[PDB]
C-alpha cells in the first residue's frame, strides 16, 4: 500500500458554515474511486481548523497521487463556487 | 435589619462553631 | 425531584482580595471558583428558617423528610482579580442582578478594594447588596459586634443604609443558611421583558473539535456568553457583529458573520431556549475558524435581522473616579474602551466638559442608546482603569 497525504486550509463565511464545507468536500469525493480503480481509502480530517490533511490510500503509487491532487483540485474549484476558501499550504 | 437582628445571627454562629 | 432549569439571576460577589469570596461562593454552591458556579434553592415547608433553605433535594439537614419545595436555581459571578471584577461591572459585560459584599471580620473596614468595590456597585446601580462578615470564626464576638456598627456607620446616608448584614463562616460552612434565606428575600429575581430584541455579549468562543475528526463529523464553533436581554432559541437565525474584518485593496472593513443556533447548554444541561441569566454555552453552524481561541471574544450576538449601528468612532458623557483602580483626560490621547466583553484602543478626538469623542481603531456594535463603557490609560507601561461612561447614540 502506498499513502499520498495533502495538508490544506479551509474557511468559510456563509451562512451554513460548517455544513458548508462538508457539502464542498464530499462534492468532491464522489467517485473518485472510479476514476482511480486502485484506491483503498481516502481520510480528510482537521488537525486544527482552519487546517485538514487529506490521506489518500491505494495500491498504485502514480494513481494514489494523481488522485490526491484531482481532490484538491476539485476541492478549490467547488470551493470558489460555494464560497469556501481553500488552499494547500506550503 | 437591625443590630439585634445582627446579634442573634451572631449568637447562632459561635454557638455551632467547634 | 427538582427541575432542571436555567439559572434565572446573576449574583456578583465582591470584597478585598483574601476576604473569603471563593471559598463562601464553595460553600454556597459545593463549587469551587471570571469564575461561574451555580446552584438550585429550595425550602423545607415543614422546617424553620434559616435551616429550612437548602442548595439540595434533601430536608434531613434539617430534621425532615419531606421533599422540599424548589425555588429557582442562581447563578454567581466571583473573579480572582480585583481589577477583572472591577472591568466586569464597570464595563456590563456580566450581568449582575444583585451582589454580596465580603467583608473580613478579621481586618478593619473598610479596606481599600472593599471600598472601591461599594462605589461600583453605586455607579452601576446594582441596588439589591447583601453584605456578609466572613471569618468571624477567628475573632471575638466584642471584635465581630464592633465592625458590624462600623459597617452601618458606614452605609448611613447612603443608597446602602438599610442593607442587611449577615455574618457567616465560610471555612466551617457556618449560618450560610441564614445568607441563603438573605439571598432569597434581598436579591429576588428581576422581571425580564422578553419582548427586547435578544443580545448576547460574547465572553468566550470556541473549536471543540478533537484533532483528527473526519470532515462530516466537524462541529460548528461554539459562543460562549451573558445574554444581556431577550429570549434566543435553537434554530433561531443570528449574526455577530461586528463580524469579519475584510479587507478589499485600500478598504478595511467589518461584516456581520450569519449562522444559526444548534444547541444551547447551561452546565451539562440542554435547552430549546435561553432567557437573561447565568452564563450559556450556544453551539453554532459557524467555521470553527473563526470561534477557536476566544477569537470573538468581545463581539455580540443577536438576530440576523436587528438593526445594529457599528460605529468606528463614539462619543462618551463621562466621569473619572477618584483613585486609580486622576489627571483630566486631554487631547491627542489613546485610551482603552471597554464596551461590553471588548477591549478597543482609541484616540480623543475632542474633550469639551463631562463628554469626549472618540476614534476608535476597531469599531463596536452599540445595541442601545447609553451602553457603559469603563476607560482605562496606560500608567508606566501597564493599563489601569481612571473612569467610566454611557455611550451615546
Ligand atoms: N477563618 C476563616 N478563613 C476563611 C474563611 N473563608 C475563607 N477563609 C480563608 O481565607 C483565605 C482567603 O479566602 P479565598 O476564598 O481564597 O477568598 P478571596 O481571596 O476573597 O476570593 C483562604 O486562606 C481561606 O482558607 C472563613 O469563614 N474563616
Ligand atoms: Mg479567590
Amino acid at each position: 500500500k502506498v499513502k499520498m497525504s495533502g495538508l490544506i486550509t479551509v474557511r468559510t463565511n456563509e451562512p451554513l458554515g460548517v455544513e458548508k464545507i462538508k457539502e464542498v468536500i464530499s462534492k468532491a469525493l464522489e467517485n473518485i474511486e472510479q476514476d482511480y480503480e486502485s484506491l483503498l481509502n481516502i481520510k480528510i480530517y482537521t488537525i486544527g481548523a482552519p487546517r485538514y490533511r487529506v490521506d489518500v490510500v491505494g495500491t498504485n503509487p502514480k494513481e494514489a497521487s494523481e488522485a490526491l491532487n484531482q481532490i484538491i483540485s476539485n476541492l478549490i474549484k467547488i470551493g470558489k463556487e460555494e464560497n469556501v476558501d481553500i488552499s494547500v499550504v506550503k | 435589619s437591625s443590630e439585634k437582628e445582627y446579634v442573634e445571627m451572631l449568637d447562632r454562629l459561635y454557638s455551632k462553631l467547634p | 425531584a427538582w427541575p432542571k432549569v436555567q439559572p434565572e439571576v446573576n449574583i456578583g460577589v465582591v470584597g478585598h482580595v483574601d476576604h473569603g469570596k471563593t471559598t463562601l461562593v464553595q460553600a454556597i454552591t459545593g463549587i469551587w471558583t471570571l469564575g461561574y458556579a451555580e446552584t438550585n434553592i429550595g425550602v423545607c415547608e415543614s422546617c424553620k428558617k434559616p435551616e429550612a433553605y437548602v442548595t439540595e433535594p434533601s430536608c434531613k439537614s434539617c430534621g425532615s423528610d419531606d421533599e422540599p419545595k424548589f425555588l429557582r436555581r442562581i447563578s454567581f459571578i466571583d473573579a480572582p482579580g480585583h481589577e477583572v471584577l472591577m472591568a466586569t461591572m464597570l464595563s456590563g459585560a456580566a450581568l449582575m442582578d444583585g451582589a454580596i459584599l465580603v467583608v473580613a471580620a478579621n481586618e478593619p473596614f473598610p479596606q481599600p478594594q472593599t471600598r472601591e468595590h461599594f462605589v461600583a456597585l453605586g455607579i452601576i446601580g446594582v441596588k439589591n447588596l447583601i453584605i456578609v462578615q466572613n471569618k468571624v470564626d477567628v475573632v471575638s464576638k466584642e471584635e465581630a459586634l464592633s465592625q458590624y456598627r462600623q459597617i452601618k456607620q458606614f452605609t448611613k446616608g447612603t443608597w446602602a443604609e438599610n442593607v442587611p448584614i449577615i455574618p457567616v463562616s465560610a471555612l466551617h460552612k457556618i449560618n450560610i443558611d441564614s445568607l441563603i434565606e438573605g439571598i432569597e428575600e434581598y436579591i429576588k429575581t428581576p422581571y425580564r421583558d422578553l419582548s427586547q430584541k435578544p443580545v448576547m455579549l460574547v465572553i468566550r468562543s470556541f473549536d471543540v473539535n478533537k484533532p483528527g475528526t473526519q470532515f462530516n463529523e466537524l462541529k460548528g464553533g461554539v459562543i460562549g456568553g451573558s445574554i444581556i436581554q431577550g429570549l434566543f432559541k435553537v434554530d433561531q437565525e443570528i449574526k455577530v457583529l461586528p463580524g469579519l474584518r475584510v479587507e478589499k485593496q485600500g478598504k478595511v472593513s467589518y461584516e456581520p458573520i450569519f449562522t444559526k443556533i444548534s444547541s444551547i447548554r447551561f452546565g451539562d444541561e440542554e435547552f430549546k431556549e435561553a432567557k437573561p441569566g447565568g452564563l450559556v454555552a450556544i453551539g453554532t453552524y459557524l467555521d470553527p475558524s473563526l470561534t477557536k481561541a476566544d477569537n470573538l471574544l468581545g463581539s455580540i450576538i443577536t438576530l440576523a435581522d436587528a438593526e445594529v449601528p457599528v460605529l468606528w468612532n463614539i462619543r462618551i458623557k463621562y466621569n473619572l473616579l477618584e483613585r486609580v483602580v486622576v489627571d483630566p483626560i486631554r487631547a491627542k490621547e489613546t485610551l482603552m474602551l471597554s464596551v461590553g466583553s471588548s477591549t478597543t484602543l482609541g484616540i480623543v478626538t475632542s474633550v469639551k466638559k463631562d463628554e469626549i469623542e472618540v476614534e476608535l481603531r476597531r469599531p463596536v456594535a452599540v445595541w442601545s442608546n447609553n451602553i457603559r463603557t469603563v476607560i482605562s490609560r496606560q500608567i508606566a507601561g501597564r493599563w489601569r482603569m481612571i473612569g467610566w461612561g454611557l455611550v451615546e447614540i
